[PDB]
């Protein structure tokens, strides 16, 4: 999915692989 | 008592549409009507009250 | 001759619905690259255009 990825020079800028989901609670 | 009143005169829904290509907007449409991919939320108080 | 001059093509009826377009058991969903899934599942999708169609 590289050309929906904005082109910082000429590599994609992706975000990280993990950073998906949500995990916050009220204290957890 | 103090004689404060309000009156609802008329209502309206808004939605923001993110304006997406219309052969991706249908390949995330696609992933994400999957039983895989369930948009699964959580209440950030979680807590049943008493 | 009773049948028709040239053999008929381009559409399946429903017996040939039933036989065919079994349910597809599609394993491991959507893991490859894009392009590689089946968009043909989606009914927008023209195969011949490789893009979903729209309201014009």
């Amino acid at each position: 999915f590289a050309s929906l990825a904005p082109r910082h020079g000429s590599r994609p800028f992706m975000g990280n692989w993990q950073d998906i989901g949500t995990s916050n609670m009220s204290g957890g | 008592v103090d004689g404060a009143s309000i009156k609802f005169d008329s209502i309206c829904l808004y939605a923001t549409f993110f304006p997406m290509a219309h052969n991706t907007a249908s390949t995330l449409e696609a992933m994400l009507r999957n039983d895989t991919n369930d948009q699964s939320f959580n209440d950030y108080l979680s807590a049943a009250n008493m | 001759q009773t049948s028709s001059s040239e053999p008929r093509s381009g559409g399946i009826g429903t017996l040939q619905f039933i036989e065919e377009f079994v349910p597809s058991v599609y394993f491991n969903p959507f893991s490859g690259p894009p392009g590689h899934y089946p968009d043909q599942f989606i009914p927008n999708f023209d195969a011949v255009k490789d893009s979903a169609d729209g309201y014009d």
